[PDB]
């Protein structure tokens, strides 16, 4: 939503001017973060961990 | 000693309030000489009242010569957009 404002001082009998709430957005574009690893089956066997 | 008309007592007098309110609802302009007795101007200190015709209902009421639609007698400061 747009910011708050102040009411206008107005003459007697004079009509009300409009200043409505305006709107906008912020978009999200979720970016795929990725991470990877490869181990040989010989290493996977022989490691103590 | 203070009398009702004395300058320090005027704000205590109910009539000074009531009659200044009357004066504001009577007027069409700030020209007091055009509208009020010189007694009233002094007695009710009408120079100091914000008399300008903005408080008179007749300033805002419609009163056209011919009325086919019942528009007359509406007060503009009572419309939807006021
Ligand atoms: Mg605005």
């Amino acid at each position: 939503a747009s910011d708050e404002e102040f009411a206008r001082p107005t003459g007697q009998g004079a009509e009300i001017r409009d200043d409505g709430e305006t709107y906008t957005t912020v978009a999200w574009n979720a970016t795929k973060l990725t991470e990877g690893s490869r181990v040989t089956d010989e290493m996977r066997d022989q490691a103590m961990v | 000693m203070q009398l009702r008309r004395s300058p320090g007592m005027r704000p205590m007098d109910r009539d000074w309030h009531q009659e200044r309110a009357r004066a504001r609802e009577q007027a069409y302009s700030s020209d007091l000489t055009s509208q009020f007795s010189e007694s009233e101007i002094v007695k009710y200190e009408l120079d100091t009242a914000q008399i300008d015709g903005s408080d008179n209902p007749r300033t805002y009421i419609w009163n056209r010569t011919i009325d086919l639609f019942g528009m007359n007698g509406t007060d503009v400061r009572e419309l939807r957009n006021r």
